[PDB]
Parts: structure tokens; C-alpha cells; sequence
């Protein structure tokens, strides 16, 4: 059988540092070797490919040597962005059928992106007509930072995400909060999470 | 144990025509030296050749001059023709020929010696070799320990 | 002429058209591996045995015709090139093994200088058709680019029977009769 | 620019029933058109490869039955039956036979539903920024909340002044279960989309969250609420000072 076999993952990597995604493959033939990339949103496209044994190829800042006597075709990149969360699919193609592509299942990466002036806090929005929602907005944090589920009874809490303000250059994570109870207020809406000492509730 | 094959570039786009086209696998010393070629065909003519001992598509007769032209313009189709060399001739004969037509031997059957049955090909008046198309031959043999 | 101990042909993909015509083999050292059954989409070992011992994806030689199809459509549309005329097909007539009465065997009707592969190769017996008993091959190439085909036929030698080999084609304006008998001699 | 279109993006399969999928090369240079199938899994698999026009091809595999068709130069048709798991179709195509770069286009998910009344439309309110954001950071964060749908068929866009925005946007990777014991839970999406406060406090600027829905379409349907057909739901906001 020609198969693939790469890293399970998921990945996690904080930004700049380095990125290993181990993929093995088997057959007899003689493969080319390629990683394919797939962004959230999007389908799969090329990353690069491989056609000669012990070569490199890259892209992106990615690299990966077609290692013959390892068998493998391990995907390295010394410091990655956040723009690099993504899906990575090993695959291999040989001459035979319809010269089709066998994939790997896929090693997910998520790149948090570095935060250089953190400025957590829990904000409070402003409640909306026609919903009776009050919404809680944990923002600005260290990506060292993780969020938690709710332990409180009809609070809904979504993990964090990085949103990117280009014309700034400025990258901020935030996680939202919301319920319909009274009890329910900002300053206990994150109480289950483990954030920063100085975050600031207004 | 898988043959793999070759691929045939494309052409970029009442009357009876003949198209065809082959993959050349040509071994000396096993396979110390191999030579490649594959041949275009259309209407009898072989129109476009590539051969290793050349390294890219050549035109063989004048209608074949912008199909080798732009199957050599093209990095990716040039270099997956050249690969075949190793990707189908070498891999081929030391995979799967290697237990099938490299391993056959068929003993041959001894106013007339009928020398009949046998494979491979190596062996006062008998006629030329004759080729039984059933992978044996008829008219010392390799499948034979001792010379009746 | 290119010198060698061995030649693989990996492989052969031959297209006629009108007709959508088609056939994919592959070779070695002129004799057929395989073909592969295009309307059922399998491989054909000639071999049985060399079917069990490796194996080749059908889909290889579907993929092969499909290109070729497209290649000898832009070629008829780019070409003003005349096609080429019909050949007279010749035919040979002898037995697999040596003949001995009440000996079954086989009877090889060895078909050259085919050009279109297009034919009809049948047999008769004391001039009536034989359908059973009967296997024919792929056409094989020749180095002209005519191709050759041969076809069986498995018998029981008696020294009365007449086979005819029955060859029908476009270049021959009434078929050929190759004869043989347990007495004759090629 | 794109070489392929799929439609339909996204389907729900009712047990017993087939769909038909179009693919549509925009490119005929690259006339080798394949179909790859990606699971729940995200495990990608070749299914097939159709040059010529009337070739057609069947195959079976886990959870799905297949009927492929190469109708025209650029025209790849699926039927899918059988249907037991969902899954994505993915159209590819390259400009020769298995070519290195294989272009994947846009993609059909496909869900099996057991029970069209499971199916709810979302419920979106936008919610206008903290004032307190805006006198820390100089930066405004509205919320938009899409809540109570199902299956997870959507896709959430802002607009600012007409102009779907990208720039300072984060919309949850994975949706929220409501009901986080049931298989079938309804389930809650967040989008934020920051701006300059100064951008927040002119209010000469229509904000809105838009999501699309993907449902049962004009199905039969029994229960008093509203049928939950294939729609968009919004919520708007301008600015205040
Ligand atoms: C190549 O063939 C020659 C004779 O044909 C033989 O003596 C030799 O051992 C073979 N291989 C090498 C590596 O020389």
C-alpha cells in the first residue's frame, strides 16, 4: 500500500518560534513529494513539491527535504506567523492510475500571534434593543493567556481570536461573554479563567 | 510488484488517421545503461521524439516542430519526461519485471528436432526463431541445467 | 536501431478514429504483458501467472487514451496530411508444438504487415466455421508502424481435417485463405 | 482569478435522496478535472479523474455513493447517493493529467440531516462598543452575535458603509454548542470588528453583521414557527458620539 503518515497534531506555536511537522510515506514506486497548505476558510492549494530524491524544496519560508533513506519529507519553517494558521497536508503522487494525490490526514497549526503591548481588560458593551443579551468583552491579552468555559449556568463564553487592524499594525486577542441573567456582570463573567493579575475592569 | 508508466504530453490545441504513441525502456548490464525514448505517431510518421541520449523533445518530421517546442518550454513537462528514465524504466525492471518476465523460464521440448516451448529467446538446417506470441519460441538454454 | 539485452515498452497507446478505436498494452522484449479491457476497465494478463505475481492499474492505460484521443484530434484539425493507405495484410499458418495425432495443440495463424489495426481473423475447418476454441491477441507494433496480431486455435491433429485462416481487411479486396494440414510443412 | 465554480456550496441530504453537484472550469488550460473527497476528519481522497466528454464513472465508498460525469470541455458533474456521512466535494483541475499543481476549487459541503425540524435560523444582534473601550484605547469593538441556529451552515460577513470589511475582524474559528450534551445542539457564533474610536464617533458610518444561513429551502415543513429555508439574517448600527 502507498500511504502517508504525518504528525496528528493539533499544533500550537507561539510566533517566531520554530515549526517541525514530521511526515513518513511508503511505497514502492518512486514518489514526488509535495505539502499542501489550507487556510481557515479555504480550500487546499500548494505549498511545494519535491520531484527528485534527496532534494529540498520550499516556499513561504517553508522547507522539507525528500529524505529517501528515511522515507520521510518532514515540513520545517524556523519561525513562524500568524498568518501561517493554517492546515498542512503531506502528500505523495506516483505514476500510476490517474497520477492522483495521496494526502496524509493533515496537521492543524495555530500561530498566536505575539503581543508586545498588552492591555487586558473585561468591557462592557452596550446593551442592544431587540436582544436581551448583556455582552462582556475580555480583549487586549497576552497570548499567554487562555480562556475557559463557563461554569456559571446560561453564560456563553467563545474562545479567544486574533483580529488584525493592517493600517495600525496592531494584532489584539478577544473572547466574548454573554447571558441574560442580572447575576450575570463582567466582573465575574471570566471568573473560571486564569487571567492577568493587573486586568482592568471598568 | 506495481508496473508504473509513462504520460503522454498533450498537444495545447470521415477520414481514417492512426494516432500512437510509446514508451521506450531500453537495458544493457541490467540496468547500468538505460535509454528512454517515446515516440509520437500519427498517420505512420513518427512526428515527435524524445530521447535521454538527447535530454528533450526534438521535431522528427516538420509537423511535429511546435509540439516538441512547447513540451519543452514547459519546465514541469520536460522535467517529468526526463524523470521516466527512473520513475518507470528503472523502477519497472528492478520491481515488478524482476518476479515476472525476468524470472520466466520455460524448458524447450527436444526427413526434425522440433526445439519448442521454451523462454527466453537465447538457445544441419533449422528456420529463423519464431515468435509464438504466448511468450514462448521454437527453432543449451538457460533453464536447463545440463544440455538429447 | 538502439542496442540492448532488454526493452520495455511502458507502454503502447494506440487511437483510431472514426470509431473511437483505442488500445493500451504493455511490452517486453516483444512479448504483451497485459492489455487493458478499455469498455470494462481491467487489466488482461497474458500471463495468468504474472497477474498473480504483480499487478498494473487499469486506469494507467484509460488515462493514456484519453490523451492520445485529444492528440489525434488537434493533429487531424492542425494537419492537411492525406492518411495513409490500407495495407495488404499477410498471413502465416503453423502449429504450436509438434503435431501428433490425437495430441491436442494449438494452431497459430501469425497476421503482418497489418495497417489500419483493423481485421477480422477467423477460422474454418474442412471449410466450416470454428468460433470455439479460438484466442486472439492485441495488435502488436512493428517498427514501420504497421502492426501484426496472431490468432488460435486449439485442435485435435487427424490427418484428414483442413484449417483455413480467414483474413478480412480494408486493404484487401476479398479475404486471404492461409491454409494448413497435419501433413504439411512450414 | 478563480478557474473553477461548484455549485451548490452547501447542501443538507434528507436520508434516501441524492444531490447533484456542479463543477464549472472557467479556464479551459487546464481542462484535467478531478473530484477528492474530504471527510468529517478532514482526510482528503482522490475519487476521480474524467477528461472527455460522456466519460462517467461510478464508485462507492464509506458513508457515500458516487455517479461522476465529464458532461462538456468544462463541465464535471457529481450525483451523490446513499449518503450516510457527510462530507466535502472539492473540484480540482490542472492543465495536464495529474499536473503538480492541483487547483482546488471552492468546495461543497454536504450534511445528512435526520430531522428537518433540528434545523433553526440564527438570531443576530450587533451590540454597539463600550464607552470605556474608547477612552482607553482609542478603539472601538462592536459584537456581533449569531445564536440558536443550526446545522452550522453560515457565513458571517460585516459591512461597513456598504463595503464588506476584512481588515480588524475576528469571527470564531469553531462555533459555540447551546446545548453542549446533545448531538444535536443549536449552536452560537462571535464576530468582533474594531475600528478607530475616531471612526466609531462620526455618524456618518453604517456598520453591519450579516449572517447567511444554509437550510431546507422551499422541504416540507409542518411546525407552527417560522420554515427554516435558506435566508440571511442582519443587524445595523451607525455611529454615535
Ligand atoms: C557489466 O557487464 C560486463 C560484461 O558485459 C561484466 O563483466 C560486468 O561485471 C558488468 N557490471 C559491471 C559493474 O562492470
Amino acid at each position: 500500500g502507498d500511504s502517508v503518515t504525518q504528525t496528528e497534531g493539533p499544533v500550537t506555536l507561539s510566533e517566531g518560534t520554530s515549526l517541525t511537522v514530521n511526515c513518513s510515506y511508503e511505497t514502492k514506486q518512486y514518489p514526488t513529494l509535495f505539502w499542501y497548505v489550507q487556510y481557515p476558510g479555504e480550500g487546499p492549494q500548494l505549498l511545494f513539491k519535491v520531484p527528485k530524491a534527496n532534494e529540498k524544496g520550499s516556499s513561504r519560508g517553508f522547507e522539507a527535504t525528500y529524505n529517501k533513506e528515511a522515507t520521510s519529507f518532514h515540513l520545517q519553517k524556523a519561525s513562524v506567523q500568524e498568518s501561517d494558521s493554517a492546515v498542512y497536508y503531506c502528500a505523495l503522487r506516483i505514476s500510476s492510475g490517474s497520477w492522483q494525490l495521496i494526502f496524509g490526514s493533515g496537521t492543524q497549526l495555530t500561530v498566536m500571534p505575539h503581543i508586545q503591548n498588552p492591555d487586558p481588560a473585561v468591557y462592557q458593551l452596550r446593551d442592544s434593543k431587540s436582544s436581551d443579551k448583556s455582552v462582556c468583552l475580555f480583549t487586549d491579552f497576552d497570548s499567554q493567556t487562555n480562556v475557559s468555559q463557563s461554569k456559571d449556568s446560561d453564560v456563553y463564553i467563545t474562545d479567544k481570536c486574533v483580529l488584525d487592524m493592517r493600517s495600525m499594525d496592531f494584532k489584539s486577542n478577544s473572547a466574548v461573554a454573554w447571558s441574560n441573567k442580572s447575576d450575570f456582570a463582567c466582573a465575574n463573567a471570566f471568573n473560571n479563567s486564569i487571567i492577568p493579575e493587573d486586568t482592568f475592569f471598568p | 510488484q506495481v508496473y508504473s508508466l509513462i504520460r503522454p504530453n498533450e498537444n495545447p490545441a470521415e477520414r481514417h488517421f492512426v494516432y500512437q504513441f510509446m514508451g521506450e525502456c531500453y537495458f544493457t548490464n541490467g540496468t547500468q545503461r538505460i535509454r528512454y525514448v517515446t515516440r509520437y505517431i500519427y498517420n505512420r510518421e513518427e512526428y515527435v521524439r524524445y530521447d535521454s541520449d538527447v535530454g528533450e523533445h526534438r521535431a522528427v518530421t516538420e509537423l511535429g516542430r511546435p509540439d516538441a517546442e512547447y513540451w519543452n518550454s514547459q519546465p514541469e513537462i520536460l522535467e517529468r519526461t526526463r524523470a521516466e528514465l527512473d520513475t518507470v524504466c528503472r523502477h519497472n525492471y528492478e520491481g515488478p519485471e524482476t518476479h515476472t518476465s525476468l524470472r520466466r523460464l520455460e524448458q524447450p521440448n527436444v526427413t526434425v528436432c522440433s526445439v519448442t516451448d521454451f523462454y527466453p529467446a537465447k538457445i544441419v538446417s533449422s528456420t529463423q526463431l519464431i515468435r509464438n506470441g504466448d511468450w514462448t519460441f521454437q527453432v543449451e538454454h538457460p533453464s536447463l541445467k545440463s544440455p538429447t | 536501431d538502439i542496442e540492448a539485452d532488454h526493452v520495455g515498452t511502458y507502454g503502447i497507446s494506440v487511437y483510431q478514429s472514426p470509431g473511437d478505436i483505442g488500445q493500451y498494452t504493455f511490452e517486453f522484449d516483444g512479448d504483451e504483458l497485459f492489455y487493458v479491457d478499455l469498455d470494462k476497465k481491467e487489466t488482461v494478463w497474458m500471463l495468468p501467472e504474472f497477474g498473480q505475481l504483480a499487478s498494473f492499474d487499469p486506469q494507467g492505460g484509460l488515462q493514456n487514451i484519453a490523451v492520445v484521443k485529444h492528440n489525434l484530434g488537434v493533429l487531424t484539425k492542425r494537419s492537411n496530411s492525406t492518411p495513409a493507405t490500407n495495407e495488404a495484410p499477410q498471413a502465416t499458418v503453423f502449429p504450436k508444438s509438434p503435431v501428433l495425432l490425437g495430441q491436442p495443440n494449438t494452431l497459430i495463424c501469425f497476421v503482418d504487415n497489418i495497417f489500419p489495426p483493423v481485421i477480422n481473423i477467423t477460422w474454418l475447418r474442412n471449410s466450416k466455421s470454428v468460433a470455439d476454441g479460438v484466442y486472439e491477441t492485441s495488435f502488436f507494433v512493428n517498427r514501420d508502424y504497421s502492426f501484426h496480431k496472431l490468432s488460435y486455435l486449439t485442435f485435435i491433429p487427424s490427418d484428414d481435417d483442413i484449417y483455413d485462416c480467414k483474413v478480412e481487411h480494408w486493404g484487401l479486396e476479398e479475404p486471404v485463405l492461409k491454409h494448413w494440414t497435419s501433413g504439411l510443412e512450414v | 482569478v478563480t478557474l473553477l465554480e461548484q455549485n451548490p456550496r452547501w447542501r443538507l441530504v434528507p436520508r434516501g435522496q441524492a444531490v447533484n453537484l456542479r463543477c464549472i472550469l472557467k479556464n479551459s488550460q487546464y481542462p484535467w478535472m478531478s473530484w477528492y473527497q474530504q471527510d468529517l476528519q478532514k482526510q482528503l481522497q482522490w475519487l476521480f479523474t474524467l477528461r472527455s466528454p460522456g466519460d462517467k464513472e461510478v464508485k462507492s465508498l464509506p458513508g457515500a455513493d458516487y455517479l461522476a460525469t465529464r458532461v462538456t470541455d468544462t463541465e464535471l458533474r457529481l450525483q451523490v447517493a446513499n449518503m450516510s456521512q457527510g462530507r466535502t466535494l472539492y473540484c480540482t483541475c490542472s492543465a495536464e493529467l495529474g499536473g503538480d499543481t492541483q487547483y482546488f476549487g471552492p468546495g461543497t459541503r454536504l450534511l445528512v440531516l435526520e430531522d428537518l425540524n433540528k434545523v433553526f435560523p440564527p438570531e443576530v444582534a450587533v451590540f454597539e462598543p463600550s464607552e470605556a473601550e474608547i477612552s482607553h484605547t482609542q478603539k472601538a469593538t462592536l459584537v456581533c452575535l449569531a445564536t440558536g441556529f443550526y446545522p452550522d451552515h453560515v457565513e458571517l460577513s460585516w459591512w461597513v458603509n456598504g463595503k464588506e470589511v476584512h481588515s480588524g475582524v475576528c469571527t470564531d474559528p469553531q462555533p459555540l454548542k447551546e446545548q453542549p450534551a446533545l448531538n444535536d445542539s443549536r449552536y452560537a457564533l462571535s464576530s468582533r470588528l474594531r475600528v478607530s474610536a475616531t471612526f466609531w464617533q462620526n455618524p456618518r458610518n453604517h456598520f453591519r453583521c450579516q449572517v447567511q444561513f444554509y437550510g431546507l429551502s422551499e422541504d416540507e415543513w409542518t411546525q407552527d414557527r417560522a420554515k427554516p429555508v435558506t435566508q440571511i439574517v442582519s443587524a445595523e448600527a451607525w455611529g454615535r458620539a
